[PDB]
């Protein structure tokens, strides 16, 4: 036996990265996974190198961040790497989920994987938000206030749970210290969920664009897909360098560089770009409780997607109507995100309500109806 | 509303704009001079220390002299005897007002925000500052009403701003002989404030250039190596010959 | 997810009436042609989701010659997708070769499963 | 066996051992470019560990010198470690006049350990397990390391104890009633 | 462990005896045989085939967005003020 | 063993980029501007 | 005279900016006339020239911004 | 297949805790492993609940700790749990290693396991010391100073590596912030080494007191050795409660409650009890590098 | 409170002392009666 297969650690590394039998037909969309891992890694690294100079205290938080920017060697680089890497992590995750939906990697054999992925997604945003509250800029403070107020909507426990999470009667030093600790940790719990996701993948292997069994033609992860992962990693790092060095603050919001004070409310309390699609829903639903319920449903309905997808064919590469519906869903999602950052204007409020309606209708109507109609069309076409 | 969002400032072709362009440190020194001469009356720059100017806009001796001019709160002899000391390079530049109400009462209630981060904390950054300083029209647009102790400047959100135009022509005597026009002073001040908000700008862009070069080389090499490794599979053929 | 029996039942429900067959059959043929799977050397049955105990059972019961032809078609499709090239119309799967070869076996497996469920549920 | 597909067009035109040599060249170039990029990134990150600009600015801080009782040992806080500025009288200088080429882990004299007897500067941190010595418990008449009982001479030389060296003398220069680090 | 994918010895694939595979050592083949022709012709073919499915949904969504944005802009301009009062 | 080539590439790229950057930004650097404000 | 005023007052005469300048003048004179009447102080809504002024400023900025810094 | 064996995660949990074939002859000394795991868990838990109230800044560190003790609800309980749980973690590890030496669990089949274990031990001390520096008591500050000074003994890199680790010219705010971050992290790297240790164990299984093959008579870890683990866990928690509630500061050093100041050296710079055996060696060897 | 003194007693003792009130941000320093939340003052403002 080769040493890479006898030794337990090298055996695991082999099973996952060297002789992992990936389908030969997987295109570059299947390299996002590893990319996401890299993103997580870099975030953690940057995060650690920020924890060494960041101060969790409310009065020292923003000043400590500026100390990192102005006084710490390479502190600006690490700060921007972390901030823009959050956005890039979510870009990779959104493309990850888009690939999963398009190529039907959410169907029966990997439903378990799907579920884990969904959890990770939620956890990730509940780590991103936390991080955004650490700098304690105007947007940071008011986003924390808005979210914690929304948590008050729960009838039986919402009246007193909000002080419980705050550590006080409003967002203050206990809140920022709590968010710092939970934000340093929750990514490390997510590192465990990532391993769980990888094992749930490894049990049944990875899908392929054609949506058929990959067992007919499998290739080892190494060298082929290792080098494809290298290509996508270098492309990702090149675009990441573009943003970090030549345009870092475009993804962020300028108001976050204003020291936060509860007495002054900014003209527009809006999340970073990649929370916009969800916050849009939170803006559209009148009831606060209903709003938060719909906001979390917009993610959790991914769990119902595998059961609402009555298609007998994996993926959409060979499915006209399914591809059309998926692309319309993607553009509706982009429109919802865009509406997320705008004020509450008439056409925008009605359009946000309609966009949320169609976003949920996708999962609960279109995928079932379209999938059944396409199965019928396939059979009644080939029947001749 | 158009007014509430504030007029969007145009994109001037800054000498420092562009991927490989660095700050015009002559303009940075001009802007620092204008700030010290004019903006120091209203706005503080707490997050900029004299040490930051060395090698940027002032020789170590010059910054040393400027710091020594000022008196800073020395650590009182722990017998509670308060005293002042000459400033050092490590001391942060003082603001005109010790605390907020001093400014507000001095400024009819409005608080001149710290400029050490204003460029990063406003849409358009340097363009916004330059337009705002030069945005004040001689006569406000007809029909608008200005509260007492307020001035109109369209680039400000809401149109009504507490600051009146301060960069009047030929205000400061530039030590380099450059004309001290209001536009020139506004450009210099905007460049200085952009440096203050992004002191790493020069090094940031240089490191970006290095990173782009290295990563582009790696990316091209990885494309070549991948197409390489995949030629056997790309060129793979099959034949299927049952009876 | 949808049982092959259910889709076959719906297709026969439609086909039994020329009023709807004359309208949908041309549309179905155009949809299958535009589906793009034929140009990759695949038949409709090759696209079916194998990872299901019923589908695995149906495949296992497939005759040797059909099984080998299916394996070659799947391998050719994987190679084409990998090389980002498509068979020309000459080498593409003509509409008449979409013989639905795997449907009878899938239906037999589905009938066995449904009989089991119905019998043990009483 | 059978007729193979014709690869004529796919075949390379280049030599058998040459194309693999070129493949080696580019694979190694990729590896070493990646190593250079990783070196740059790791160096940039670890450079954050080093002293930030604030700490560098705070150091080399002058001390408020001036008249003080002769023989009294003042204390300062230059670069964190205590600085035992002592204005040793002429008696201490005379005592140090006695040369010591033996029975001293590091033979030295006030010639190099101090610029002038009226202003003696010496870091109070000990040698083995750096600690603040007592200013009057020294067995040799100078500072004493309570942790190990080490005795520091009036000239800062280590007389007894686990001292690995002599009392380090900061790099502080002297001027007119001022300390110029 | 009835995993629908096994390891290399048995990946779960069915018997495939009558198929033969052929490849040339990359040490003997061109890396750029199709690069020039591919990057133009093949890329344009893929884009043309996949265009409609992106365009039609994009046209619909962007038309709705343009209508909404133009209406909002009209509302916040002076001529629309009265209607802004009427709608609200 | 590998560190040699990595260091060589680092030094080469650093010197080349520094020279090009200084030449392209010449007039805008502090070193060249200080003389005018002397 | 600073370059900014020269550029603004020469771009204001371009045919691109001419309609905006004419509209601004018409609106300012109209609003002055409207403010002349006694009810001007009581009217719930009073006309403003902010929109036309913004349009003219946008038009002149989009013409001067790529030009100004070459003078400075 | 039972659901505990088909599902991948329940399959792993079964392989490690339910059907793991432990030798029937293993006595209570083999239950320390799980105990250590519990300790780590509790420590991490306590640690997290301290990070929500601890301030890494040097000037706020000790004051924030006192805030935890006096103002935060149950803050005293969590603080003492963490502090005494470090000592109990090392007690369990010392008994763990003692069992390994006595019953020869370090021999050929598990040599790999051994080395990971050794690494963990080192890492753990390099997490404990760091934690002790966070409080920035007199003992904390002077221990940090002594250790960092000893690091300077390296000839070629020792002259400048010490400022590199400090973040300055002496133990100061950068040092304490750095230690807080690395100390929050290194236990989470150690959680990975613990998993690696468990796999290196699982490959060849666990030894037995008799020092012969357990394959003749193996029992599933559940229920037998699960309940033995519960017995040892309740005993450990009972003794841990004794220390935490009725005598918490006996294991610690009183001087650590003095706010640290570099100008005052305590009469005896000494580590907590469980670092004493190693520090003794450091005191005995004359040369600092040799030490 | 609840340890050695009734809430009223601690309130009275705190009100006896004068504590550094947050000066009106116009820089006018002033003192205030002590509250239960105020920390007990020391005899000396500082070390020397
Ligand atoms: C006297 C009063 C001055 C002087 C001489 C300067 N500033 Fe200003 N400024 C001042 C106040 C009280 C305010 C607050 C206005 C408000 O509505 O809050 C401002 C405002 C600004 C801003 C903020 C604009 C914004 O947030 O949208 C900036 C930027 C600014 N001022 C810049 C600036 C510059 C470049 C000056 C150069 C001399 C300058 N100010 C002087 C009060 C005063
Ligand atoms: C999935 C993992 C993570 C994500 C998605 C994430 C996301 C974010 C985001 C969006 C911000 C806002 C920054 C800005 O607005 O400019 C932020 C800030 C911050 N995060 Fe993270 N984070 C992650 C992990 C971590 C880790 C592991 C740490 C510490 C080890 C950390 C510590 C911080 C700190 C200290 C800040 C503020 C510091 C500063 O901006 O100067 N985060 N994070
Ligand atoms: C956040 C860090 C993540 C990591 C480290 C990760 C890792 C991976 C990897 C390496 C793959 C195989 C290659 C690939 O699909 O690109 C994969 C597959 C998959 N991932 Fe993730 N992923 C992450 C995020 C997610 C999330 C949040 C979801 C939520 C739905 C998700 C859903 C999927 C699905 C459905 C597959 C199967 C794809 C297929 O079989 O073709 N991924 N994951
Ligand atoms: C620090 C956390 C630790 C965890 C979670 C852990 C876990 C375990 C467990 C559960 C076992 C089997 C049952 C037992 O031995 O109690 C084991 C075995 C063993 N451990 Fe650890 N252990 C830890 C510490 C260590 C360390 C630091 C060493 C260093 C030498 C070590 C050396 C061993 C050895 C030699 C065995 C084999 C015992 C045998 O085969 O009888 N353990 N470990
Ligand atoms: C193997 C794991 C760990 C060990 C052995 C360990 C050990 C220690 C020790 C010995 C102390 C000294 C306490 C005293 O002197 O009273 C300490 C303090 C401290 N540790 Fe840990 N630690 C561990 C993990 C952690 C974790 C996971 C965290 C945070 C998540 C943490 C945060 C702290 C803090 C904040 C303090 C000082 C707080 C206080 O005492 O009030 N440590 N640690
Ligand atoms: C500034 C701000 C305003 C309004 C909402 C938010 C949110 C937000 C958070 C959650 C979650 F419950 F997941 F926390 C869900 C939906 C949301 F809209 N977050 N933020 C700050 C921010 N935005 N993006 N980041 C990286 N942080 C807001
Ligand atoms: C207070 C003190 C004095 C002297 C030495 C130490 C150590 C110490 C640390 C290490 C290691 F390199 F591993 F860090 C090795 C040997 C040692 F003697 N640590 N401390 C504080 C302390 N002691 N015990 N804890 C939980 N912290 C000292
Ligand atoms: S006191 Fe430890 S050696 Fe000087």
């Amino acid at each position: 036996m080769p040493t890479r297969k006898s030794n337990t650690y090298l055996s695991l590394v082999n099973s996952y990265l060297i002789d992992s039998p990936q389908p030969s037909s997987i295109n570059y969309w299947w390299n996002l996974g590893s990319l996401l891992g890299l993103c997580l890694v870099i975030q953690i690294a940057s995060g650690v190198f920020l924890a060494m100079h960041y101060s969790s205290n409310i009065e020292l938080a923003f000043d400590s961040v500026e100390h990192i920017m102005r006084d710490v060697n390479a502190g600006w680089l690490i700060r921007y790497i972390h901030a823009n890497g959050a956005s890039f992590f979510f870009i990779c995750m959104y493309l990850h989920i888009g690939k999963a939906l398009y190529y039907g990697s959410y169907k029966q054999p990997r439903v378990m994987l799907w579920v884990i992925g969904v959890v990770i997604f939620i956890l990730t945003m509940a780590i991103a938000f936390m991080g955004y509250c650490l700098v304690y800029g105007q947007m940071s403070h008011w986003g924390a206030t808005v979210i914690t107020n929304l948590l008050s909507a729960i009838p039986f426990i919402g009246n007193d749970i909000v002080p419980f999470i705050w550590g006080g009667f409003s967002v203050s030093n206990p809140t920022i210290q709590r968010f710092f600790a939970l934000h340093f940790l929750l990514p490390f719990i997510l590192a465990a969920l990532v391993c769980m996701h990888l094992m749930a993948l490894h049990v049944h292997g990875s899908s392929n664009p054609v949506g058929i069994t990959g067992n007919i033609d499998r290739l080892p992860m190494h060298p082929y897909f290792i080098f494809k992962d290298l290509i996508t990693v270098f492309v990702f790092l090149l675009i990441f360098s573009l943003f970090v060095f030549y345009s870092p603050n475009t993804l962020g919001h300028p108001d976050n560089y204003i020291p936060g004070n509860p007495m002054v409310t900014p003209p527009s309390i809006v999340p970073e770009w990649y929370l916009l699609p969800f916050y849009a829903i939170l803006r559209s639903i009148p009831d606060k409780l209903g709003g938060v319920i719909a906001m979390f449903g917009a993610i959790l309905i991914l769990l119902s997607l595998p059961y609402t997808d009555r298609s007998i064919i994996r993926g959409n590469s060979f499915k006209v109507l399914s591809k059309l519906a998926f692309y319309l869903f993607v553009f509706n999602f982009i429109l919802l995100g865009n509406l997320g950052q705008l004020h509450v204007e008439v056409p925008y409020i009605q359009l946000g309500q309609f966009a949320t309606a169609y976003y949920f209708a996708h999962y609960i109507i279109v995928v079932p109806v379209i999938s059944t109609l396409e199965n019928i069309l396939y059979y009644i076409g080939t029947q001749t | 509303t158009a007014a509430e969002h504030g007029l969007h400032p145009p994109a001037y072709n800054w000498p420092h704009n562009g991927m490989f362009e660095t700050f015009d440190h002559a303009s940075i020194r001009r802007g620092f001079q204008v700030y010290r001469e004019v903006c120091a009356a209203c706005h503080s720059l707490d997050r900029i220390a004299w040490r930051n100017l060395v090698g940027v806009s002032h020789t170590t001796s010059e910054a040393k002299a400027m710091a020594e001019e000022l008196e800073y709160d020395d650590e009182p002899d722990d017998e509670g005897k308060p005293r002042k000391r000459p400033g050092k390079l490590a001391d942060y530049i003082p603001g005109p007002y010790e605390n907020e109400q001093a400014a507000r009462a001095a400024n009819q209630g409005a608080y001149p925000p710290d400029l050490s981060l204003i460029v990063k904390a406003r849409h358009g950054g340097s363009d916004y500052i330059f337009s705002l300083l030069t945005g004040y029209p001689d006569e406000p647009p007809a029909g608008v009403v200005l509260p007492e102790g307020s001035n109109y400047n369209p680039y400000f959100p809401g149109g009504a701003i507490a600051m009146g135009r301060v960069l009047f022509d030929d205000l400061v005597e530039y030590e380099d002989g450059t004309p001290a026009t209001t536009s020139q002073m506004a450009k210099d001040v905007s460049t200085f404030l952009n440096w203050a908000s992004e002191p790493e700008h020069d090094d940031r862009k240089k490191w970006g250039l290095k990173a782009l070069v290295v990563l582009s080389s790696l990316y091209l090499l990885s494309i070549w190596v991948k197409r390489f490794k995949w030629t056997p599979i790309k060129n793979r053929k099959f034949r299927f010959d049952p009876p | 997810v949808q049982s092959m029996t259910s889709v076959v039942k719906a297709a026969n429900f439609i086909l039994a009436r020329p009023t709807l067959s004359k309208i949908i059959t041309p549309l179905a043929q155009k949809f299958t042609a535009y589906a793009g799977y034929r140009e990759m050397g695949l038949k409709f049955n090759d696209l079916l989701l194998e990872e299901t105990p019923i589908m695995q059972t149906a495949i296992k019961r497939l005759p040797s010659e059909l099984n080998y032809s299916r394996n070659f078609r799947i391998l050719t499709a994987h190679q084409l997708a990998l090389s980002h090239q498509l068979l020309p119309a000459e080498k593409a799967v003509k509409p008449e070769e979409d013989d639905n070869y795997l449907i009878p076996y899938i239906l037999e497996a589905e009938k066995e499963a449904f009989e089991k469920a119905e019998l043990d549920n009483i | 066996n059978y007729q193979q597909p014709d690869y004529s067009s796919y075949l390379n035109n280049k030599s058998g051992q040459g194309s693999r040599n070129f493949t080696y060249f580019m694979v190694g170039s990729m590896g070493l470019l990646s190593a250079a990029g990783a070196k740059s990134t790791v160096e940039a990150f670890l450079s954050s560990f080093a002293a930030s600009a604030d700490v560098l600015a705070m150091a080399k801080v002058e001390v408020k010198l001036g008249a003080i009782p002769e023989g009294k040992n003042v204390i300062i806080k230059w670069q964190g470690k205590p600085v035992f500025i002592r204005h040793r009288t002429a008696d201490e200088i005379e005592e140090a006049n006695q040369v010591d080429i033996k029975t001293l882990r590091d033979p030295q004299n006030d010639a190099d350990r101090v610029k002038k007897p009226e202003w003696l500067i010496m870091l109070g941190i000990c040698t083995h397990l750096g600690c603040v010595p007592i200013g009057e418990a020294g067995d040799f008449g100078g500072w004493f390391c309570p942790c190990h009982g080490s005795h520091y001479d009036i000239s800062g030389r280590i007389r007894k104890g686990p001292a690995p060296l002599n009392l380090e003398i900061p790099e502080y220069d002297f001027t007119d009633d001022e300390t110029l680090l | 462990p009835h995993t629908y994918m096994g390891w290399w010895g048995s990946l779960g694939s069915p018997k495939q005896k009558y198929i033969t595979q052929y490849t040339i050592s990359p040490y003997a083949a061109k890396p750029l045989k199709g690069a020039a022709y591919n990057a133009v012709f093949n890329t344009f073919r893929r884009t043309k085939n996949q265009f409609l499915y992106v365009a039609i949904p994009f046209v619909v969504v962007w038309s709705i967005w343009t209508r909404a944005r133009d209406y909002n802009e009209y509302l916040y301009t002076k001529e629309g003020r009265e209607e802004l009062e009427r709608v609200n | 063993t590998i560190f040699g080539g990595a260091f060589a590439f680092q030094g080469f790229f650093d010197v080349a980029v520094n020279k090009w950057w200084e030449e392209h930004n010449k007039a805008k650097l502090w070193k060249n501007v200080k003389g005018k404000f002397l | 005279a600073d370059p900014l005023d020269t550029l603004r007052e020469e771009c204001t005469k371009t045919a691109a900016c001419k309609p905006f300048d004419h509209h601004f003048h018409e609106c300012i004179e109209r609003v002055t006339k409207e403010q002349e009447e006694p009810d001007y102080e009581h009217k719930h809504y009073k006309e403003d020239c902010i929109e036309e002024f913004f349009h003219l400023q946008h038009c002149v900025n989009d013409c001067v911004a790529p030009r100004l810094f070459n003078r400075l």
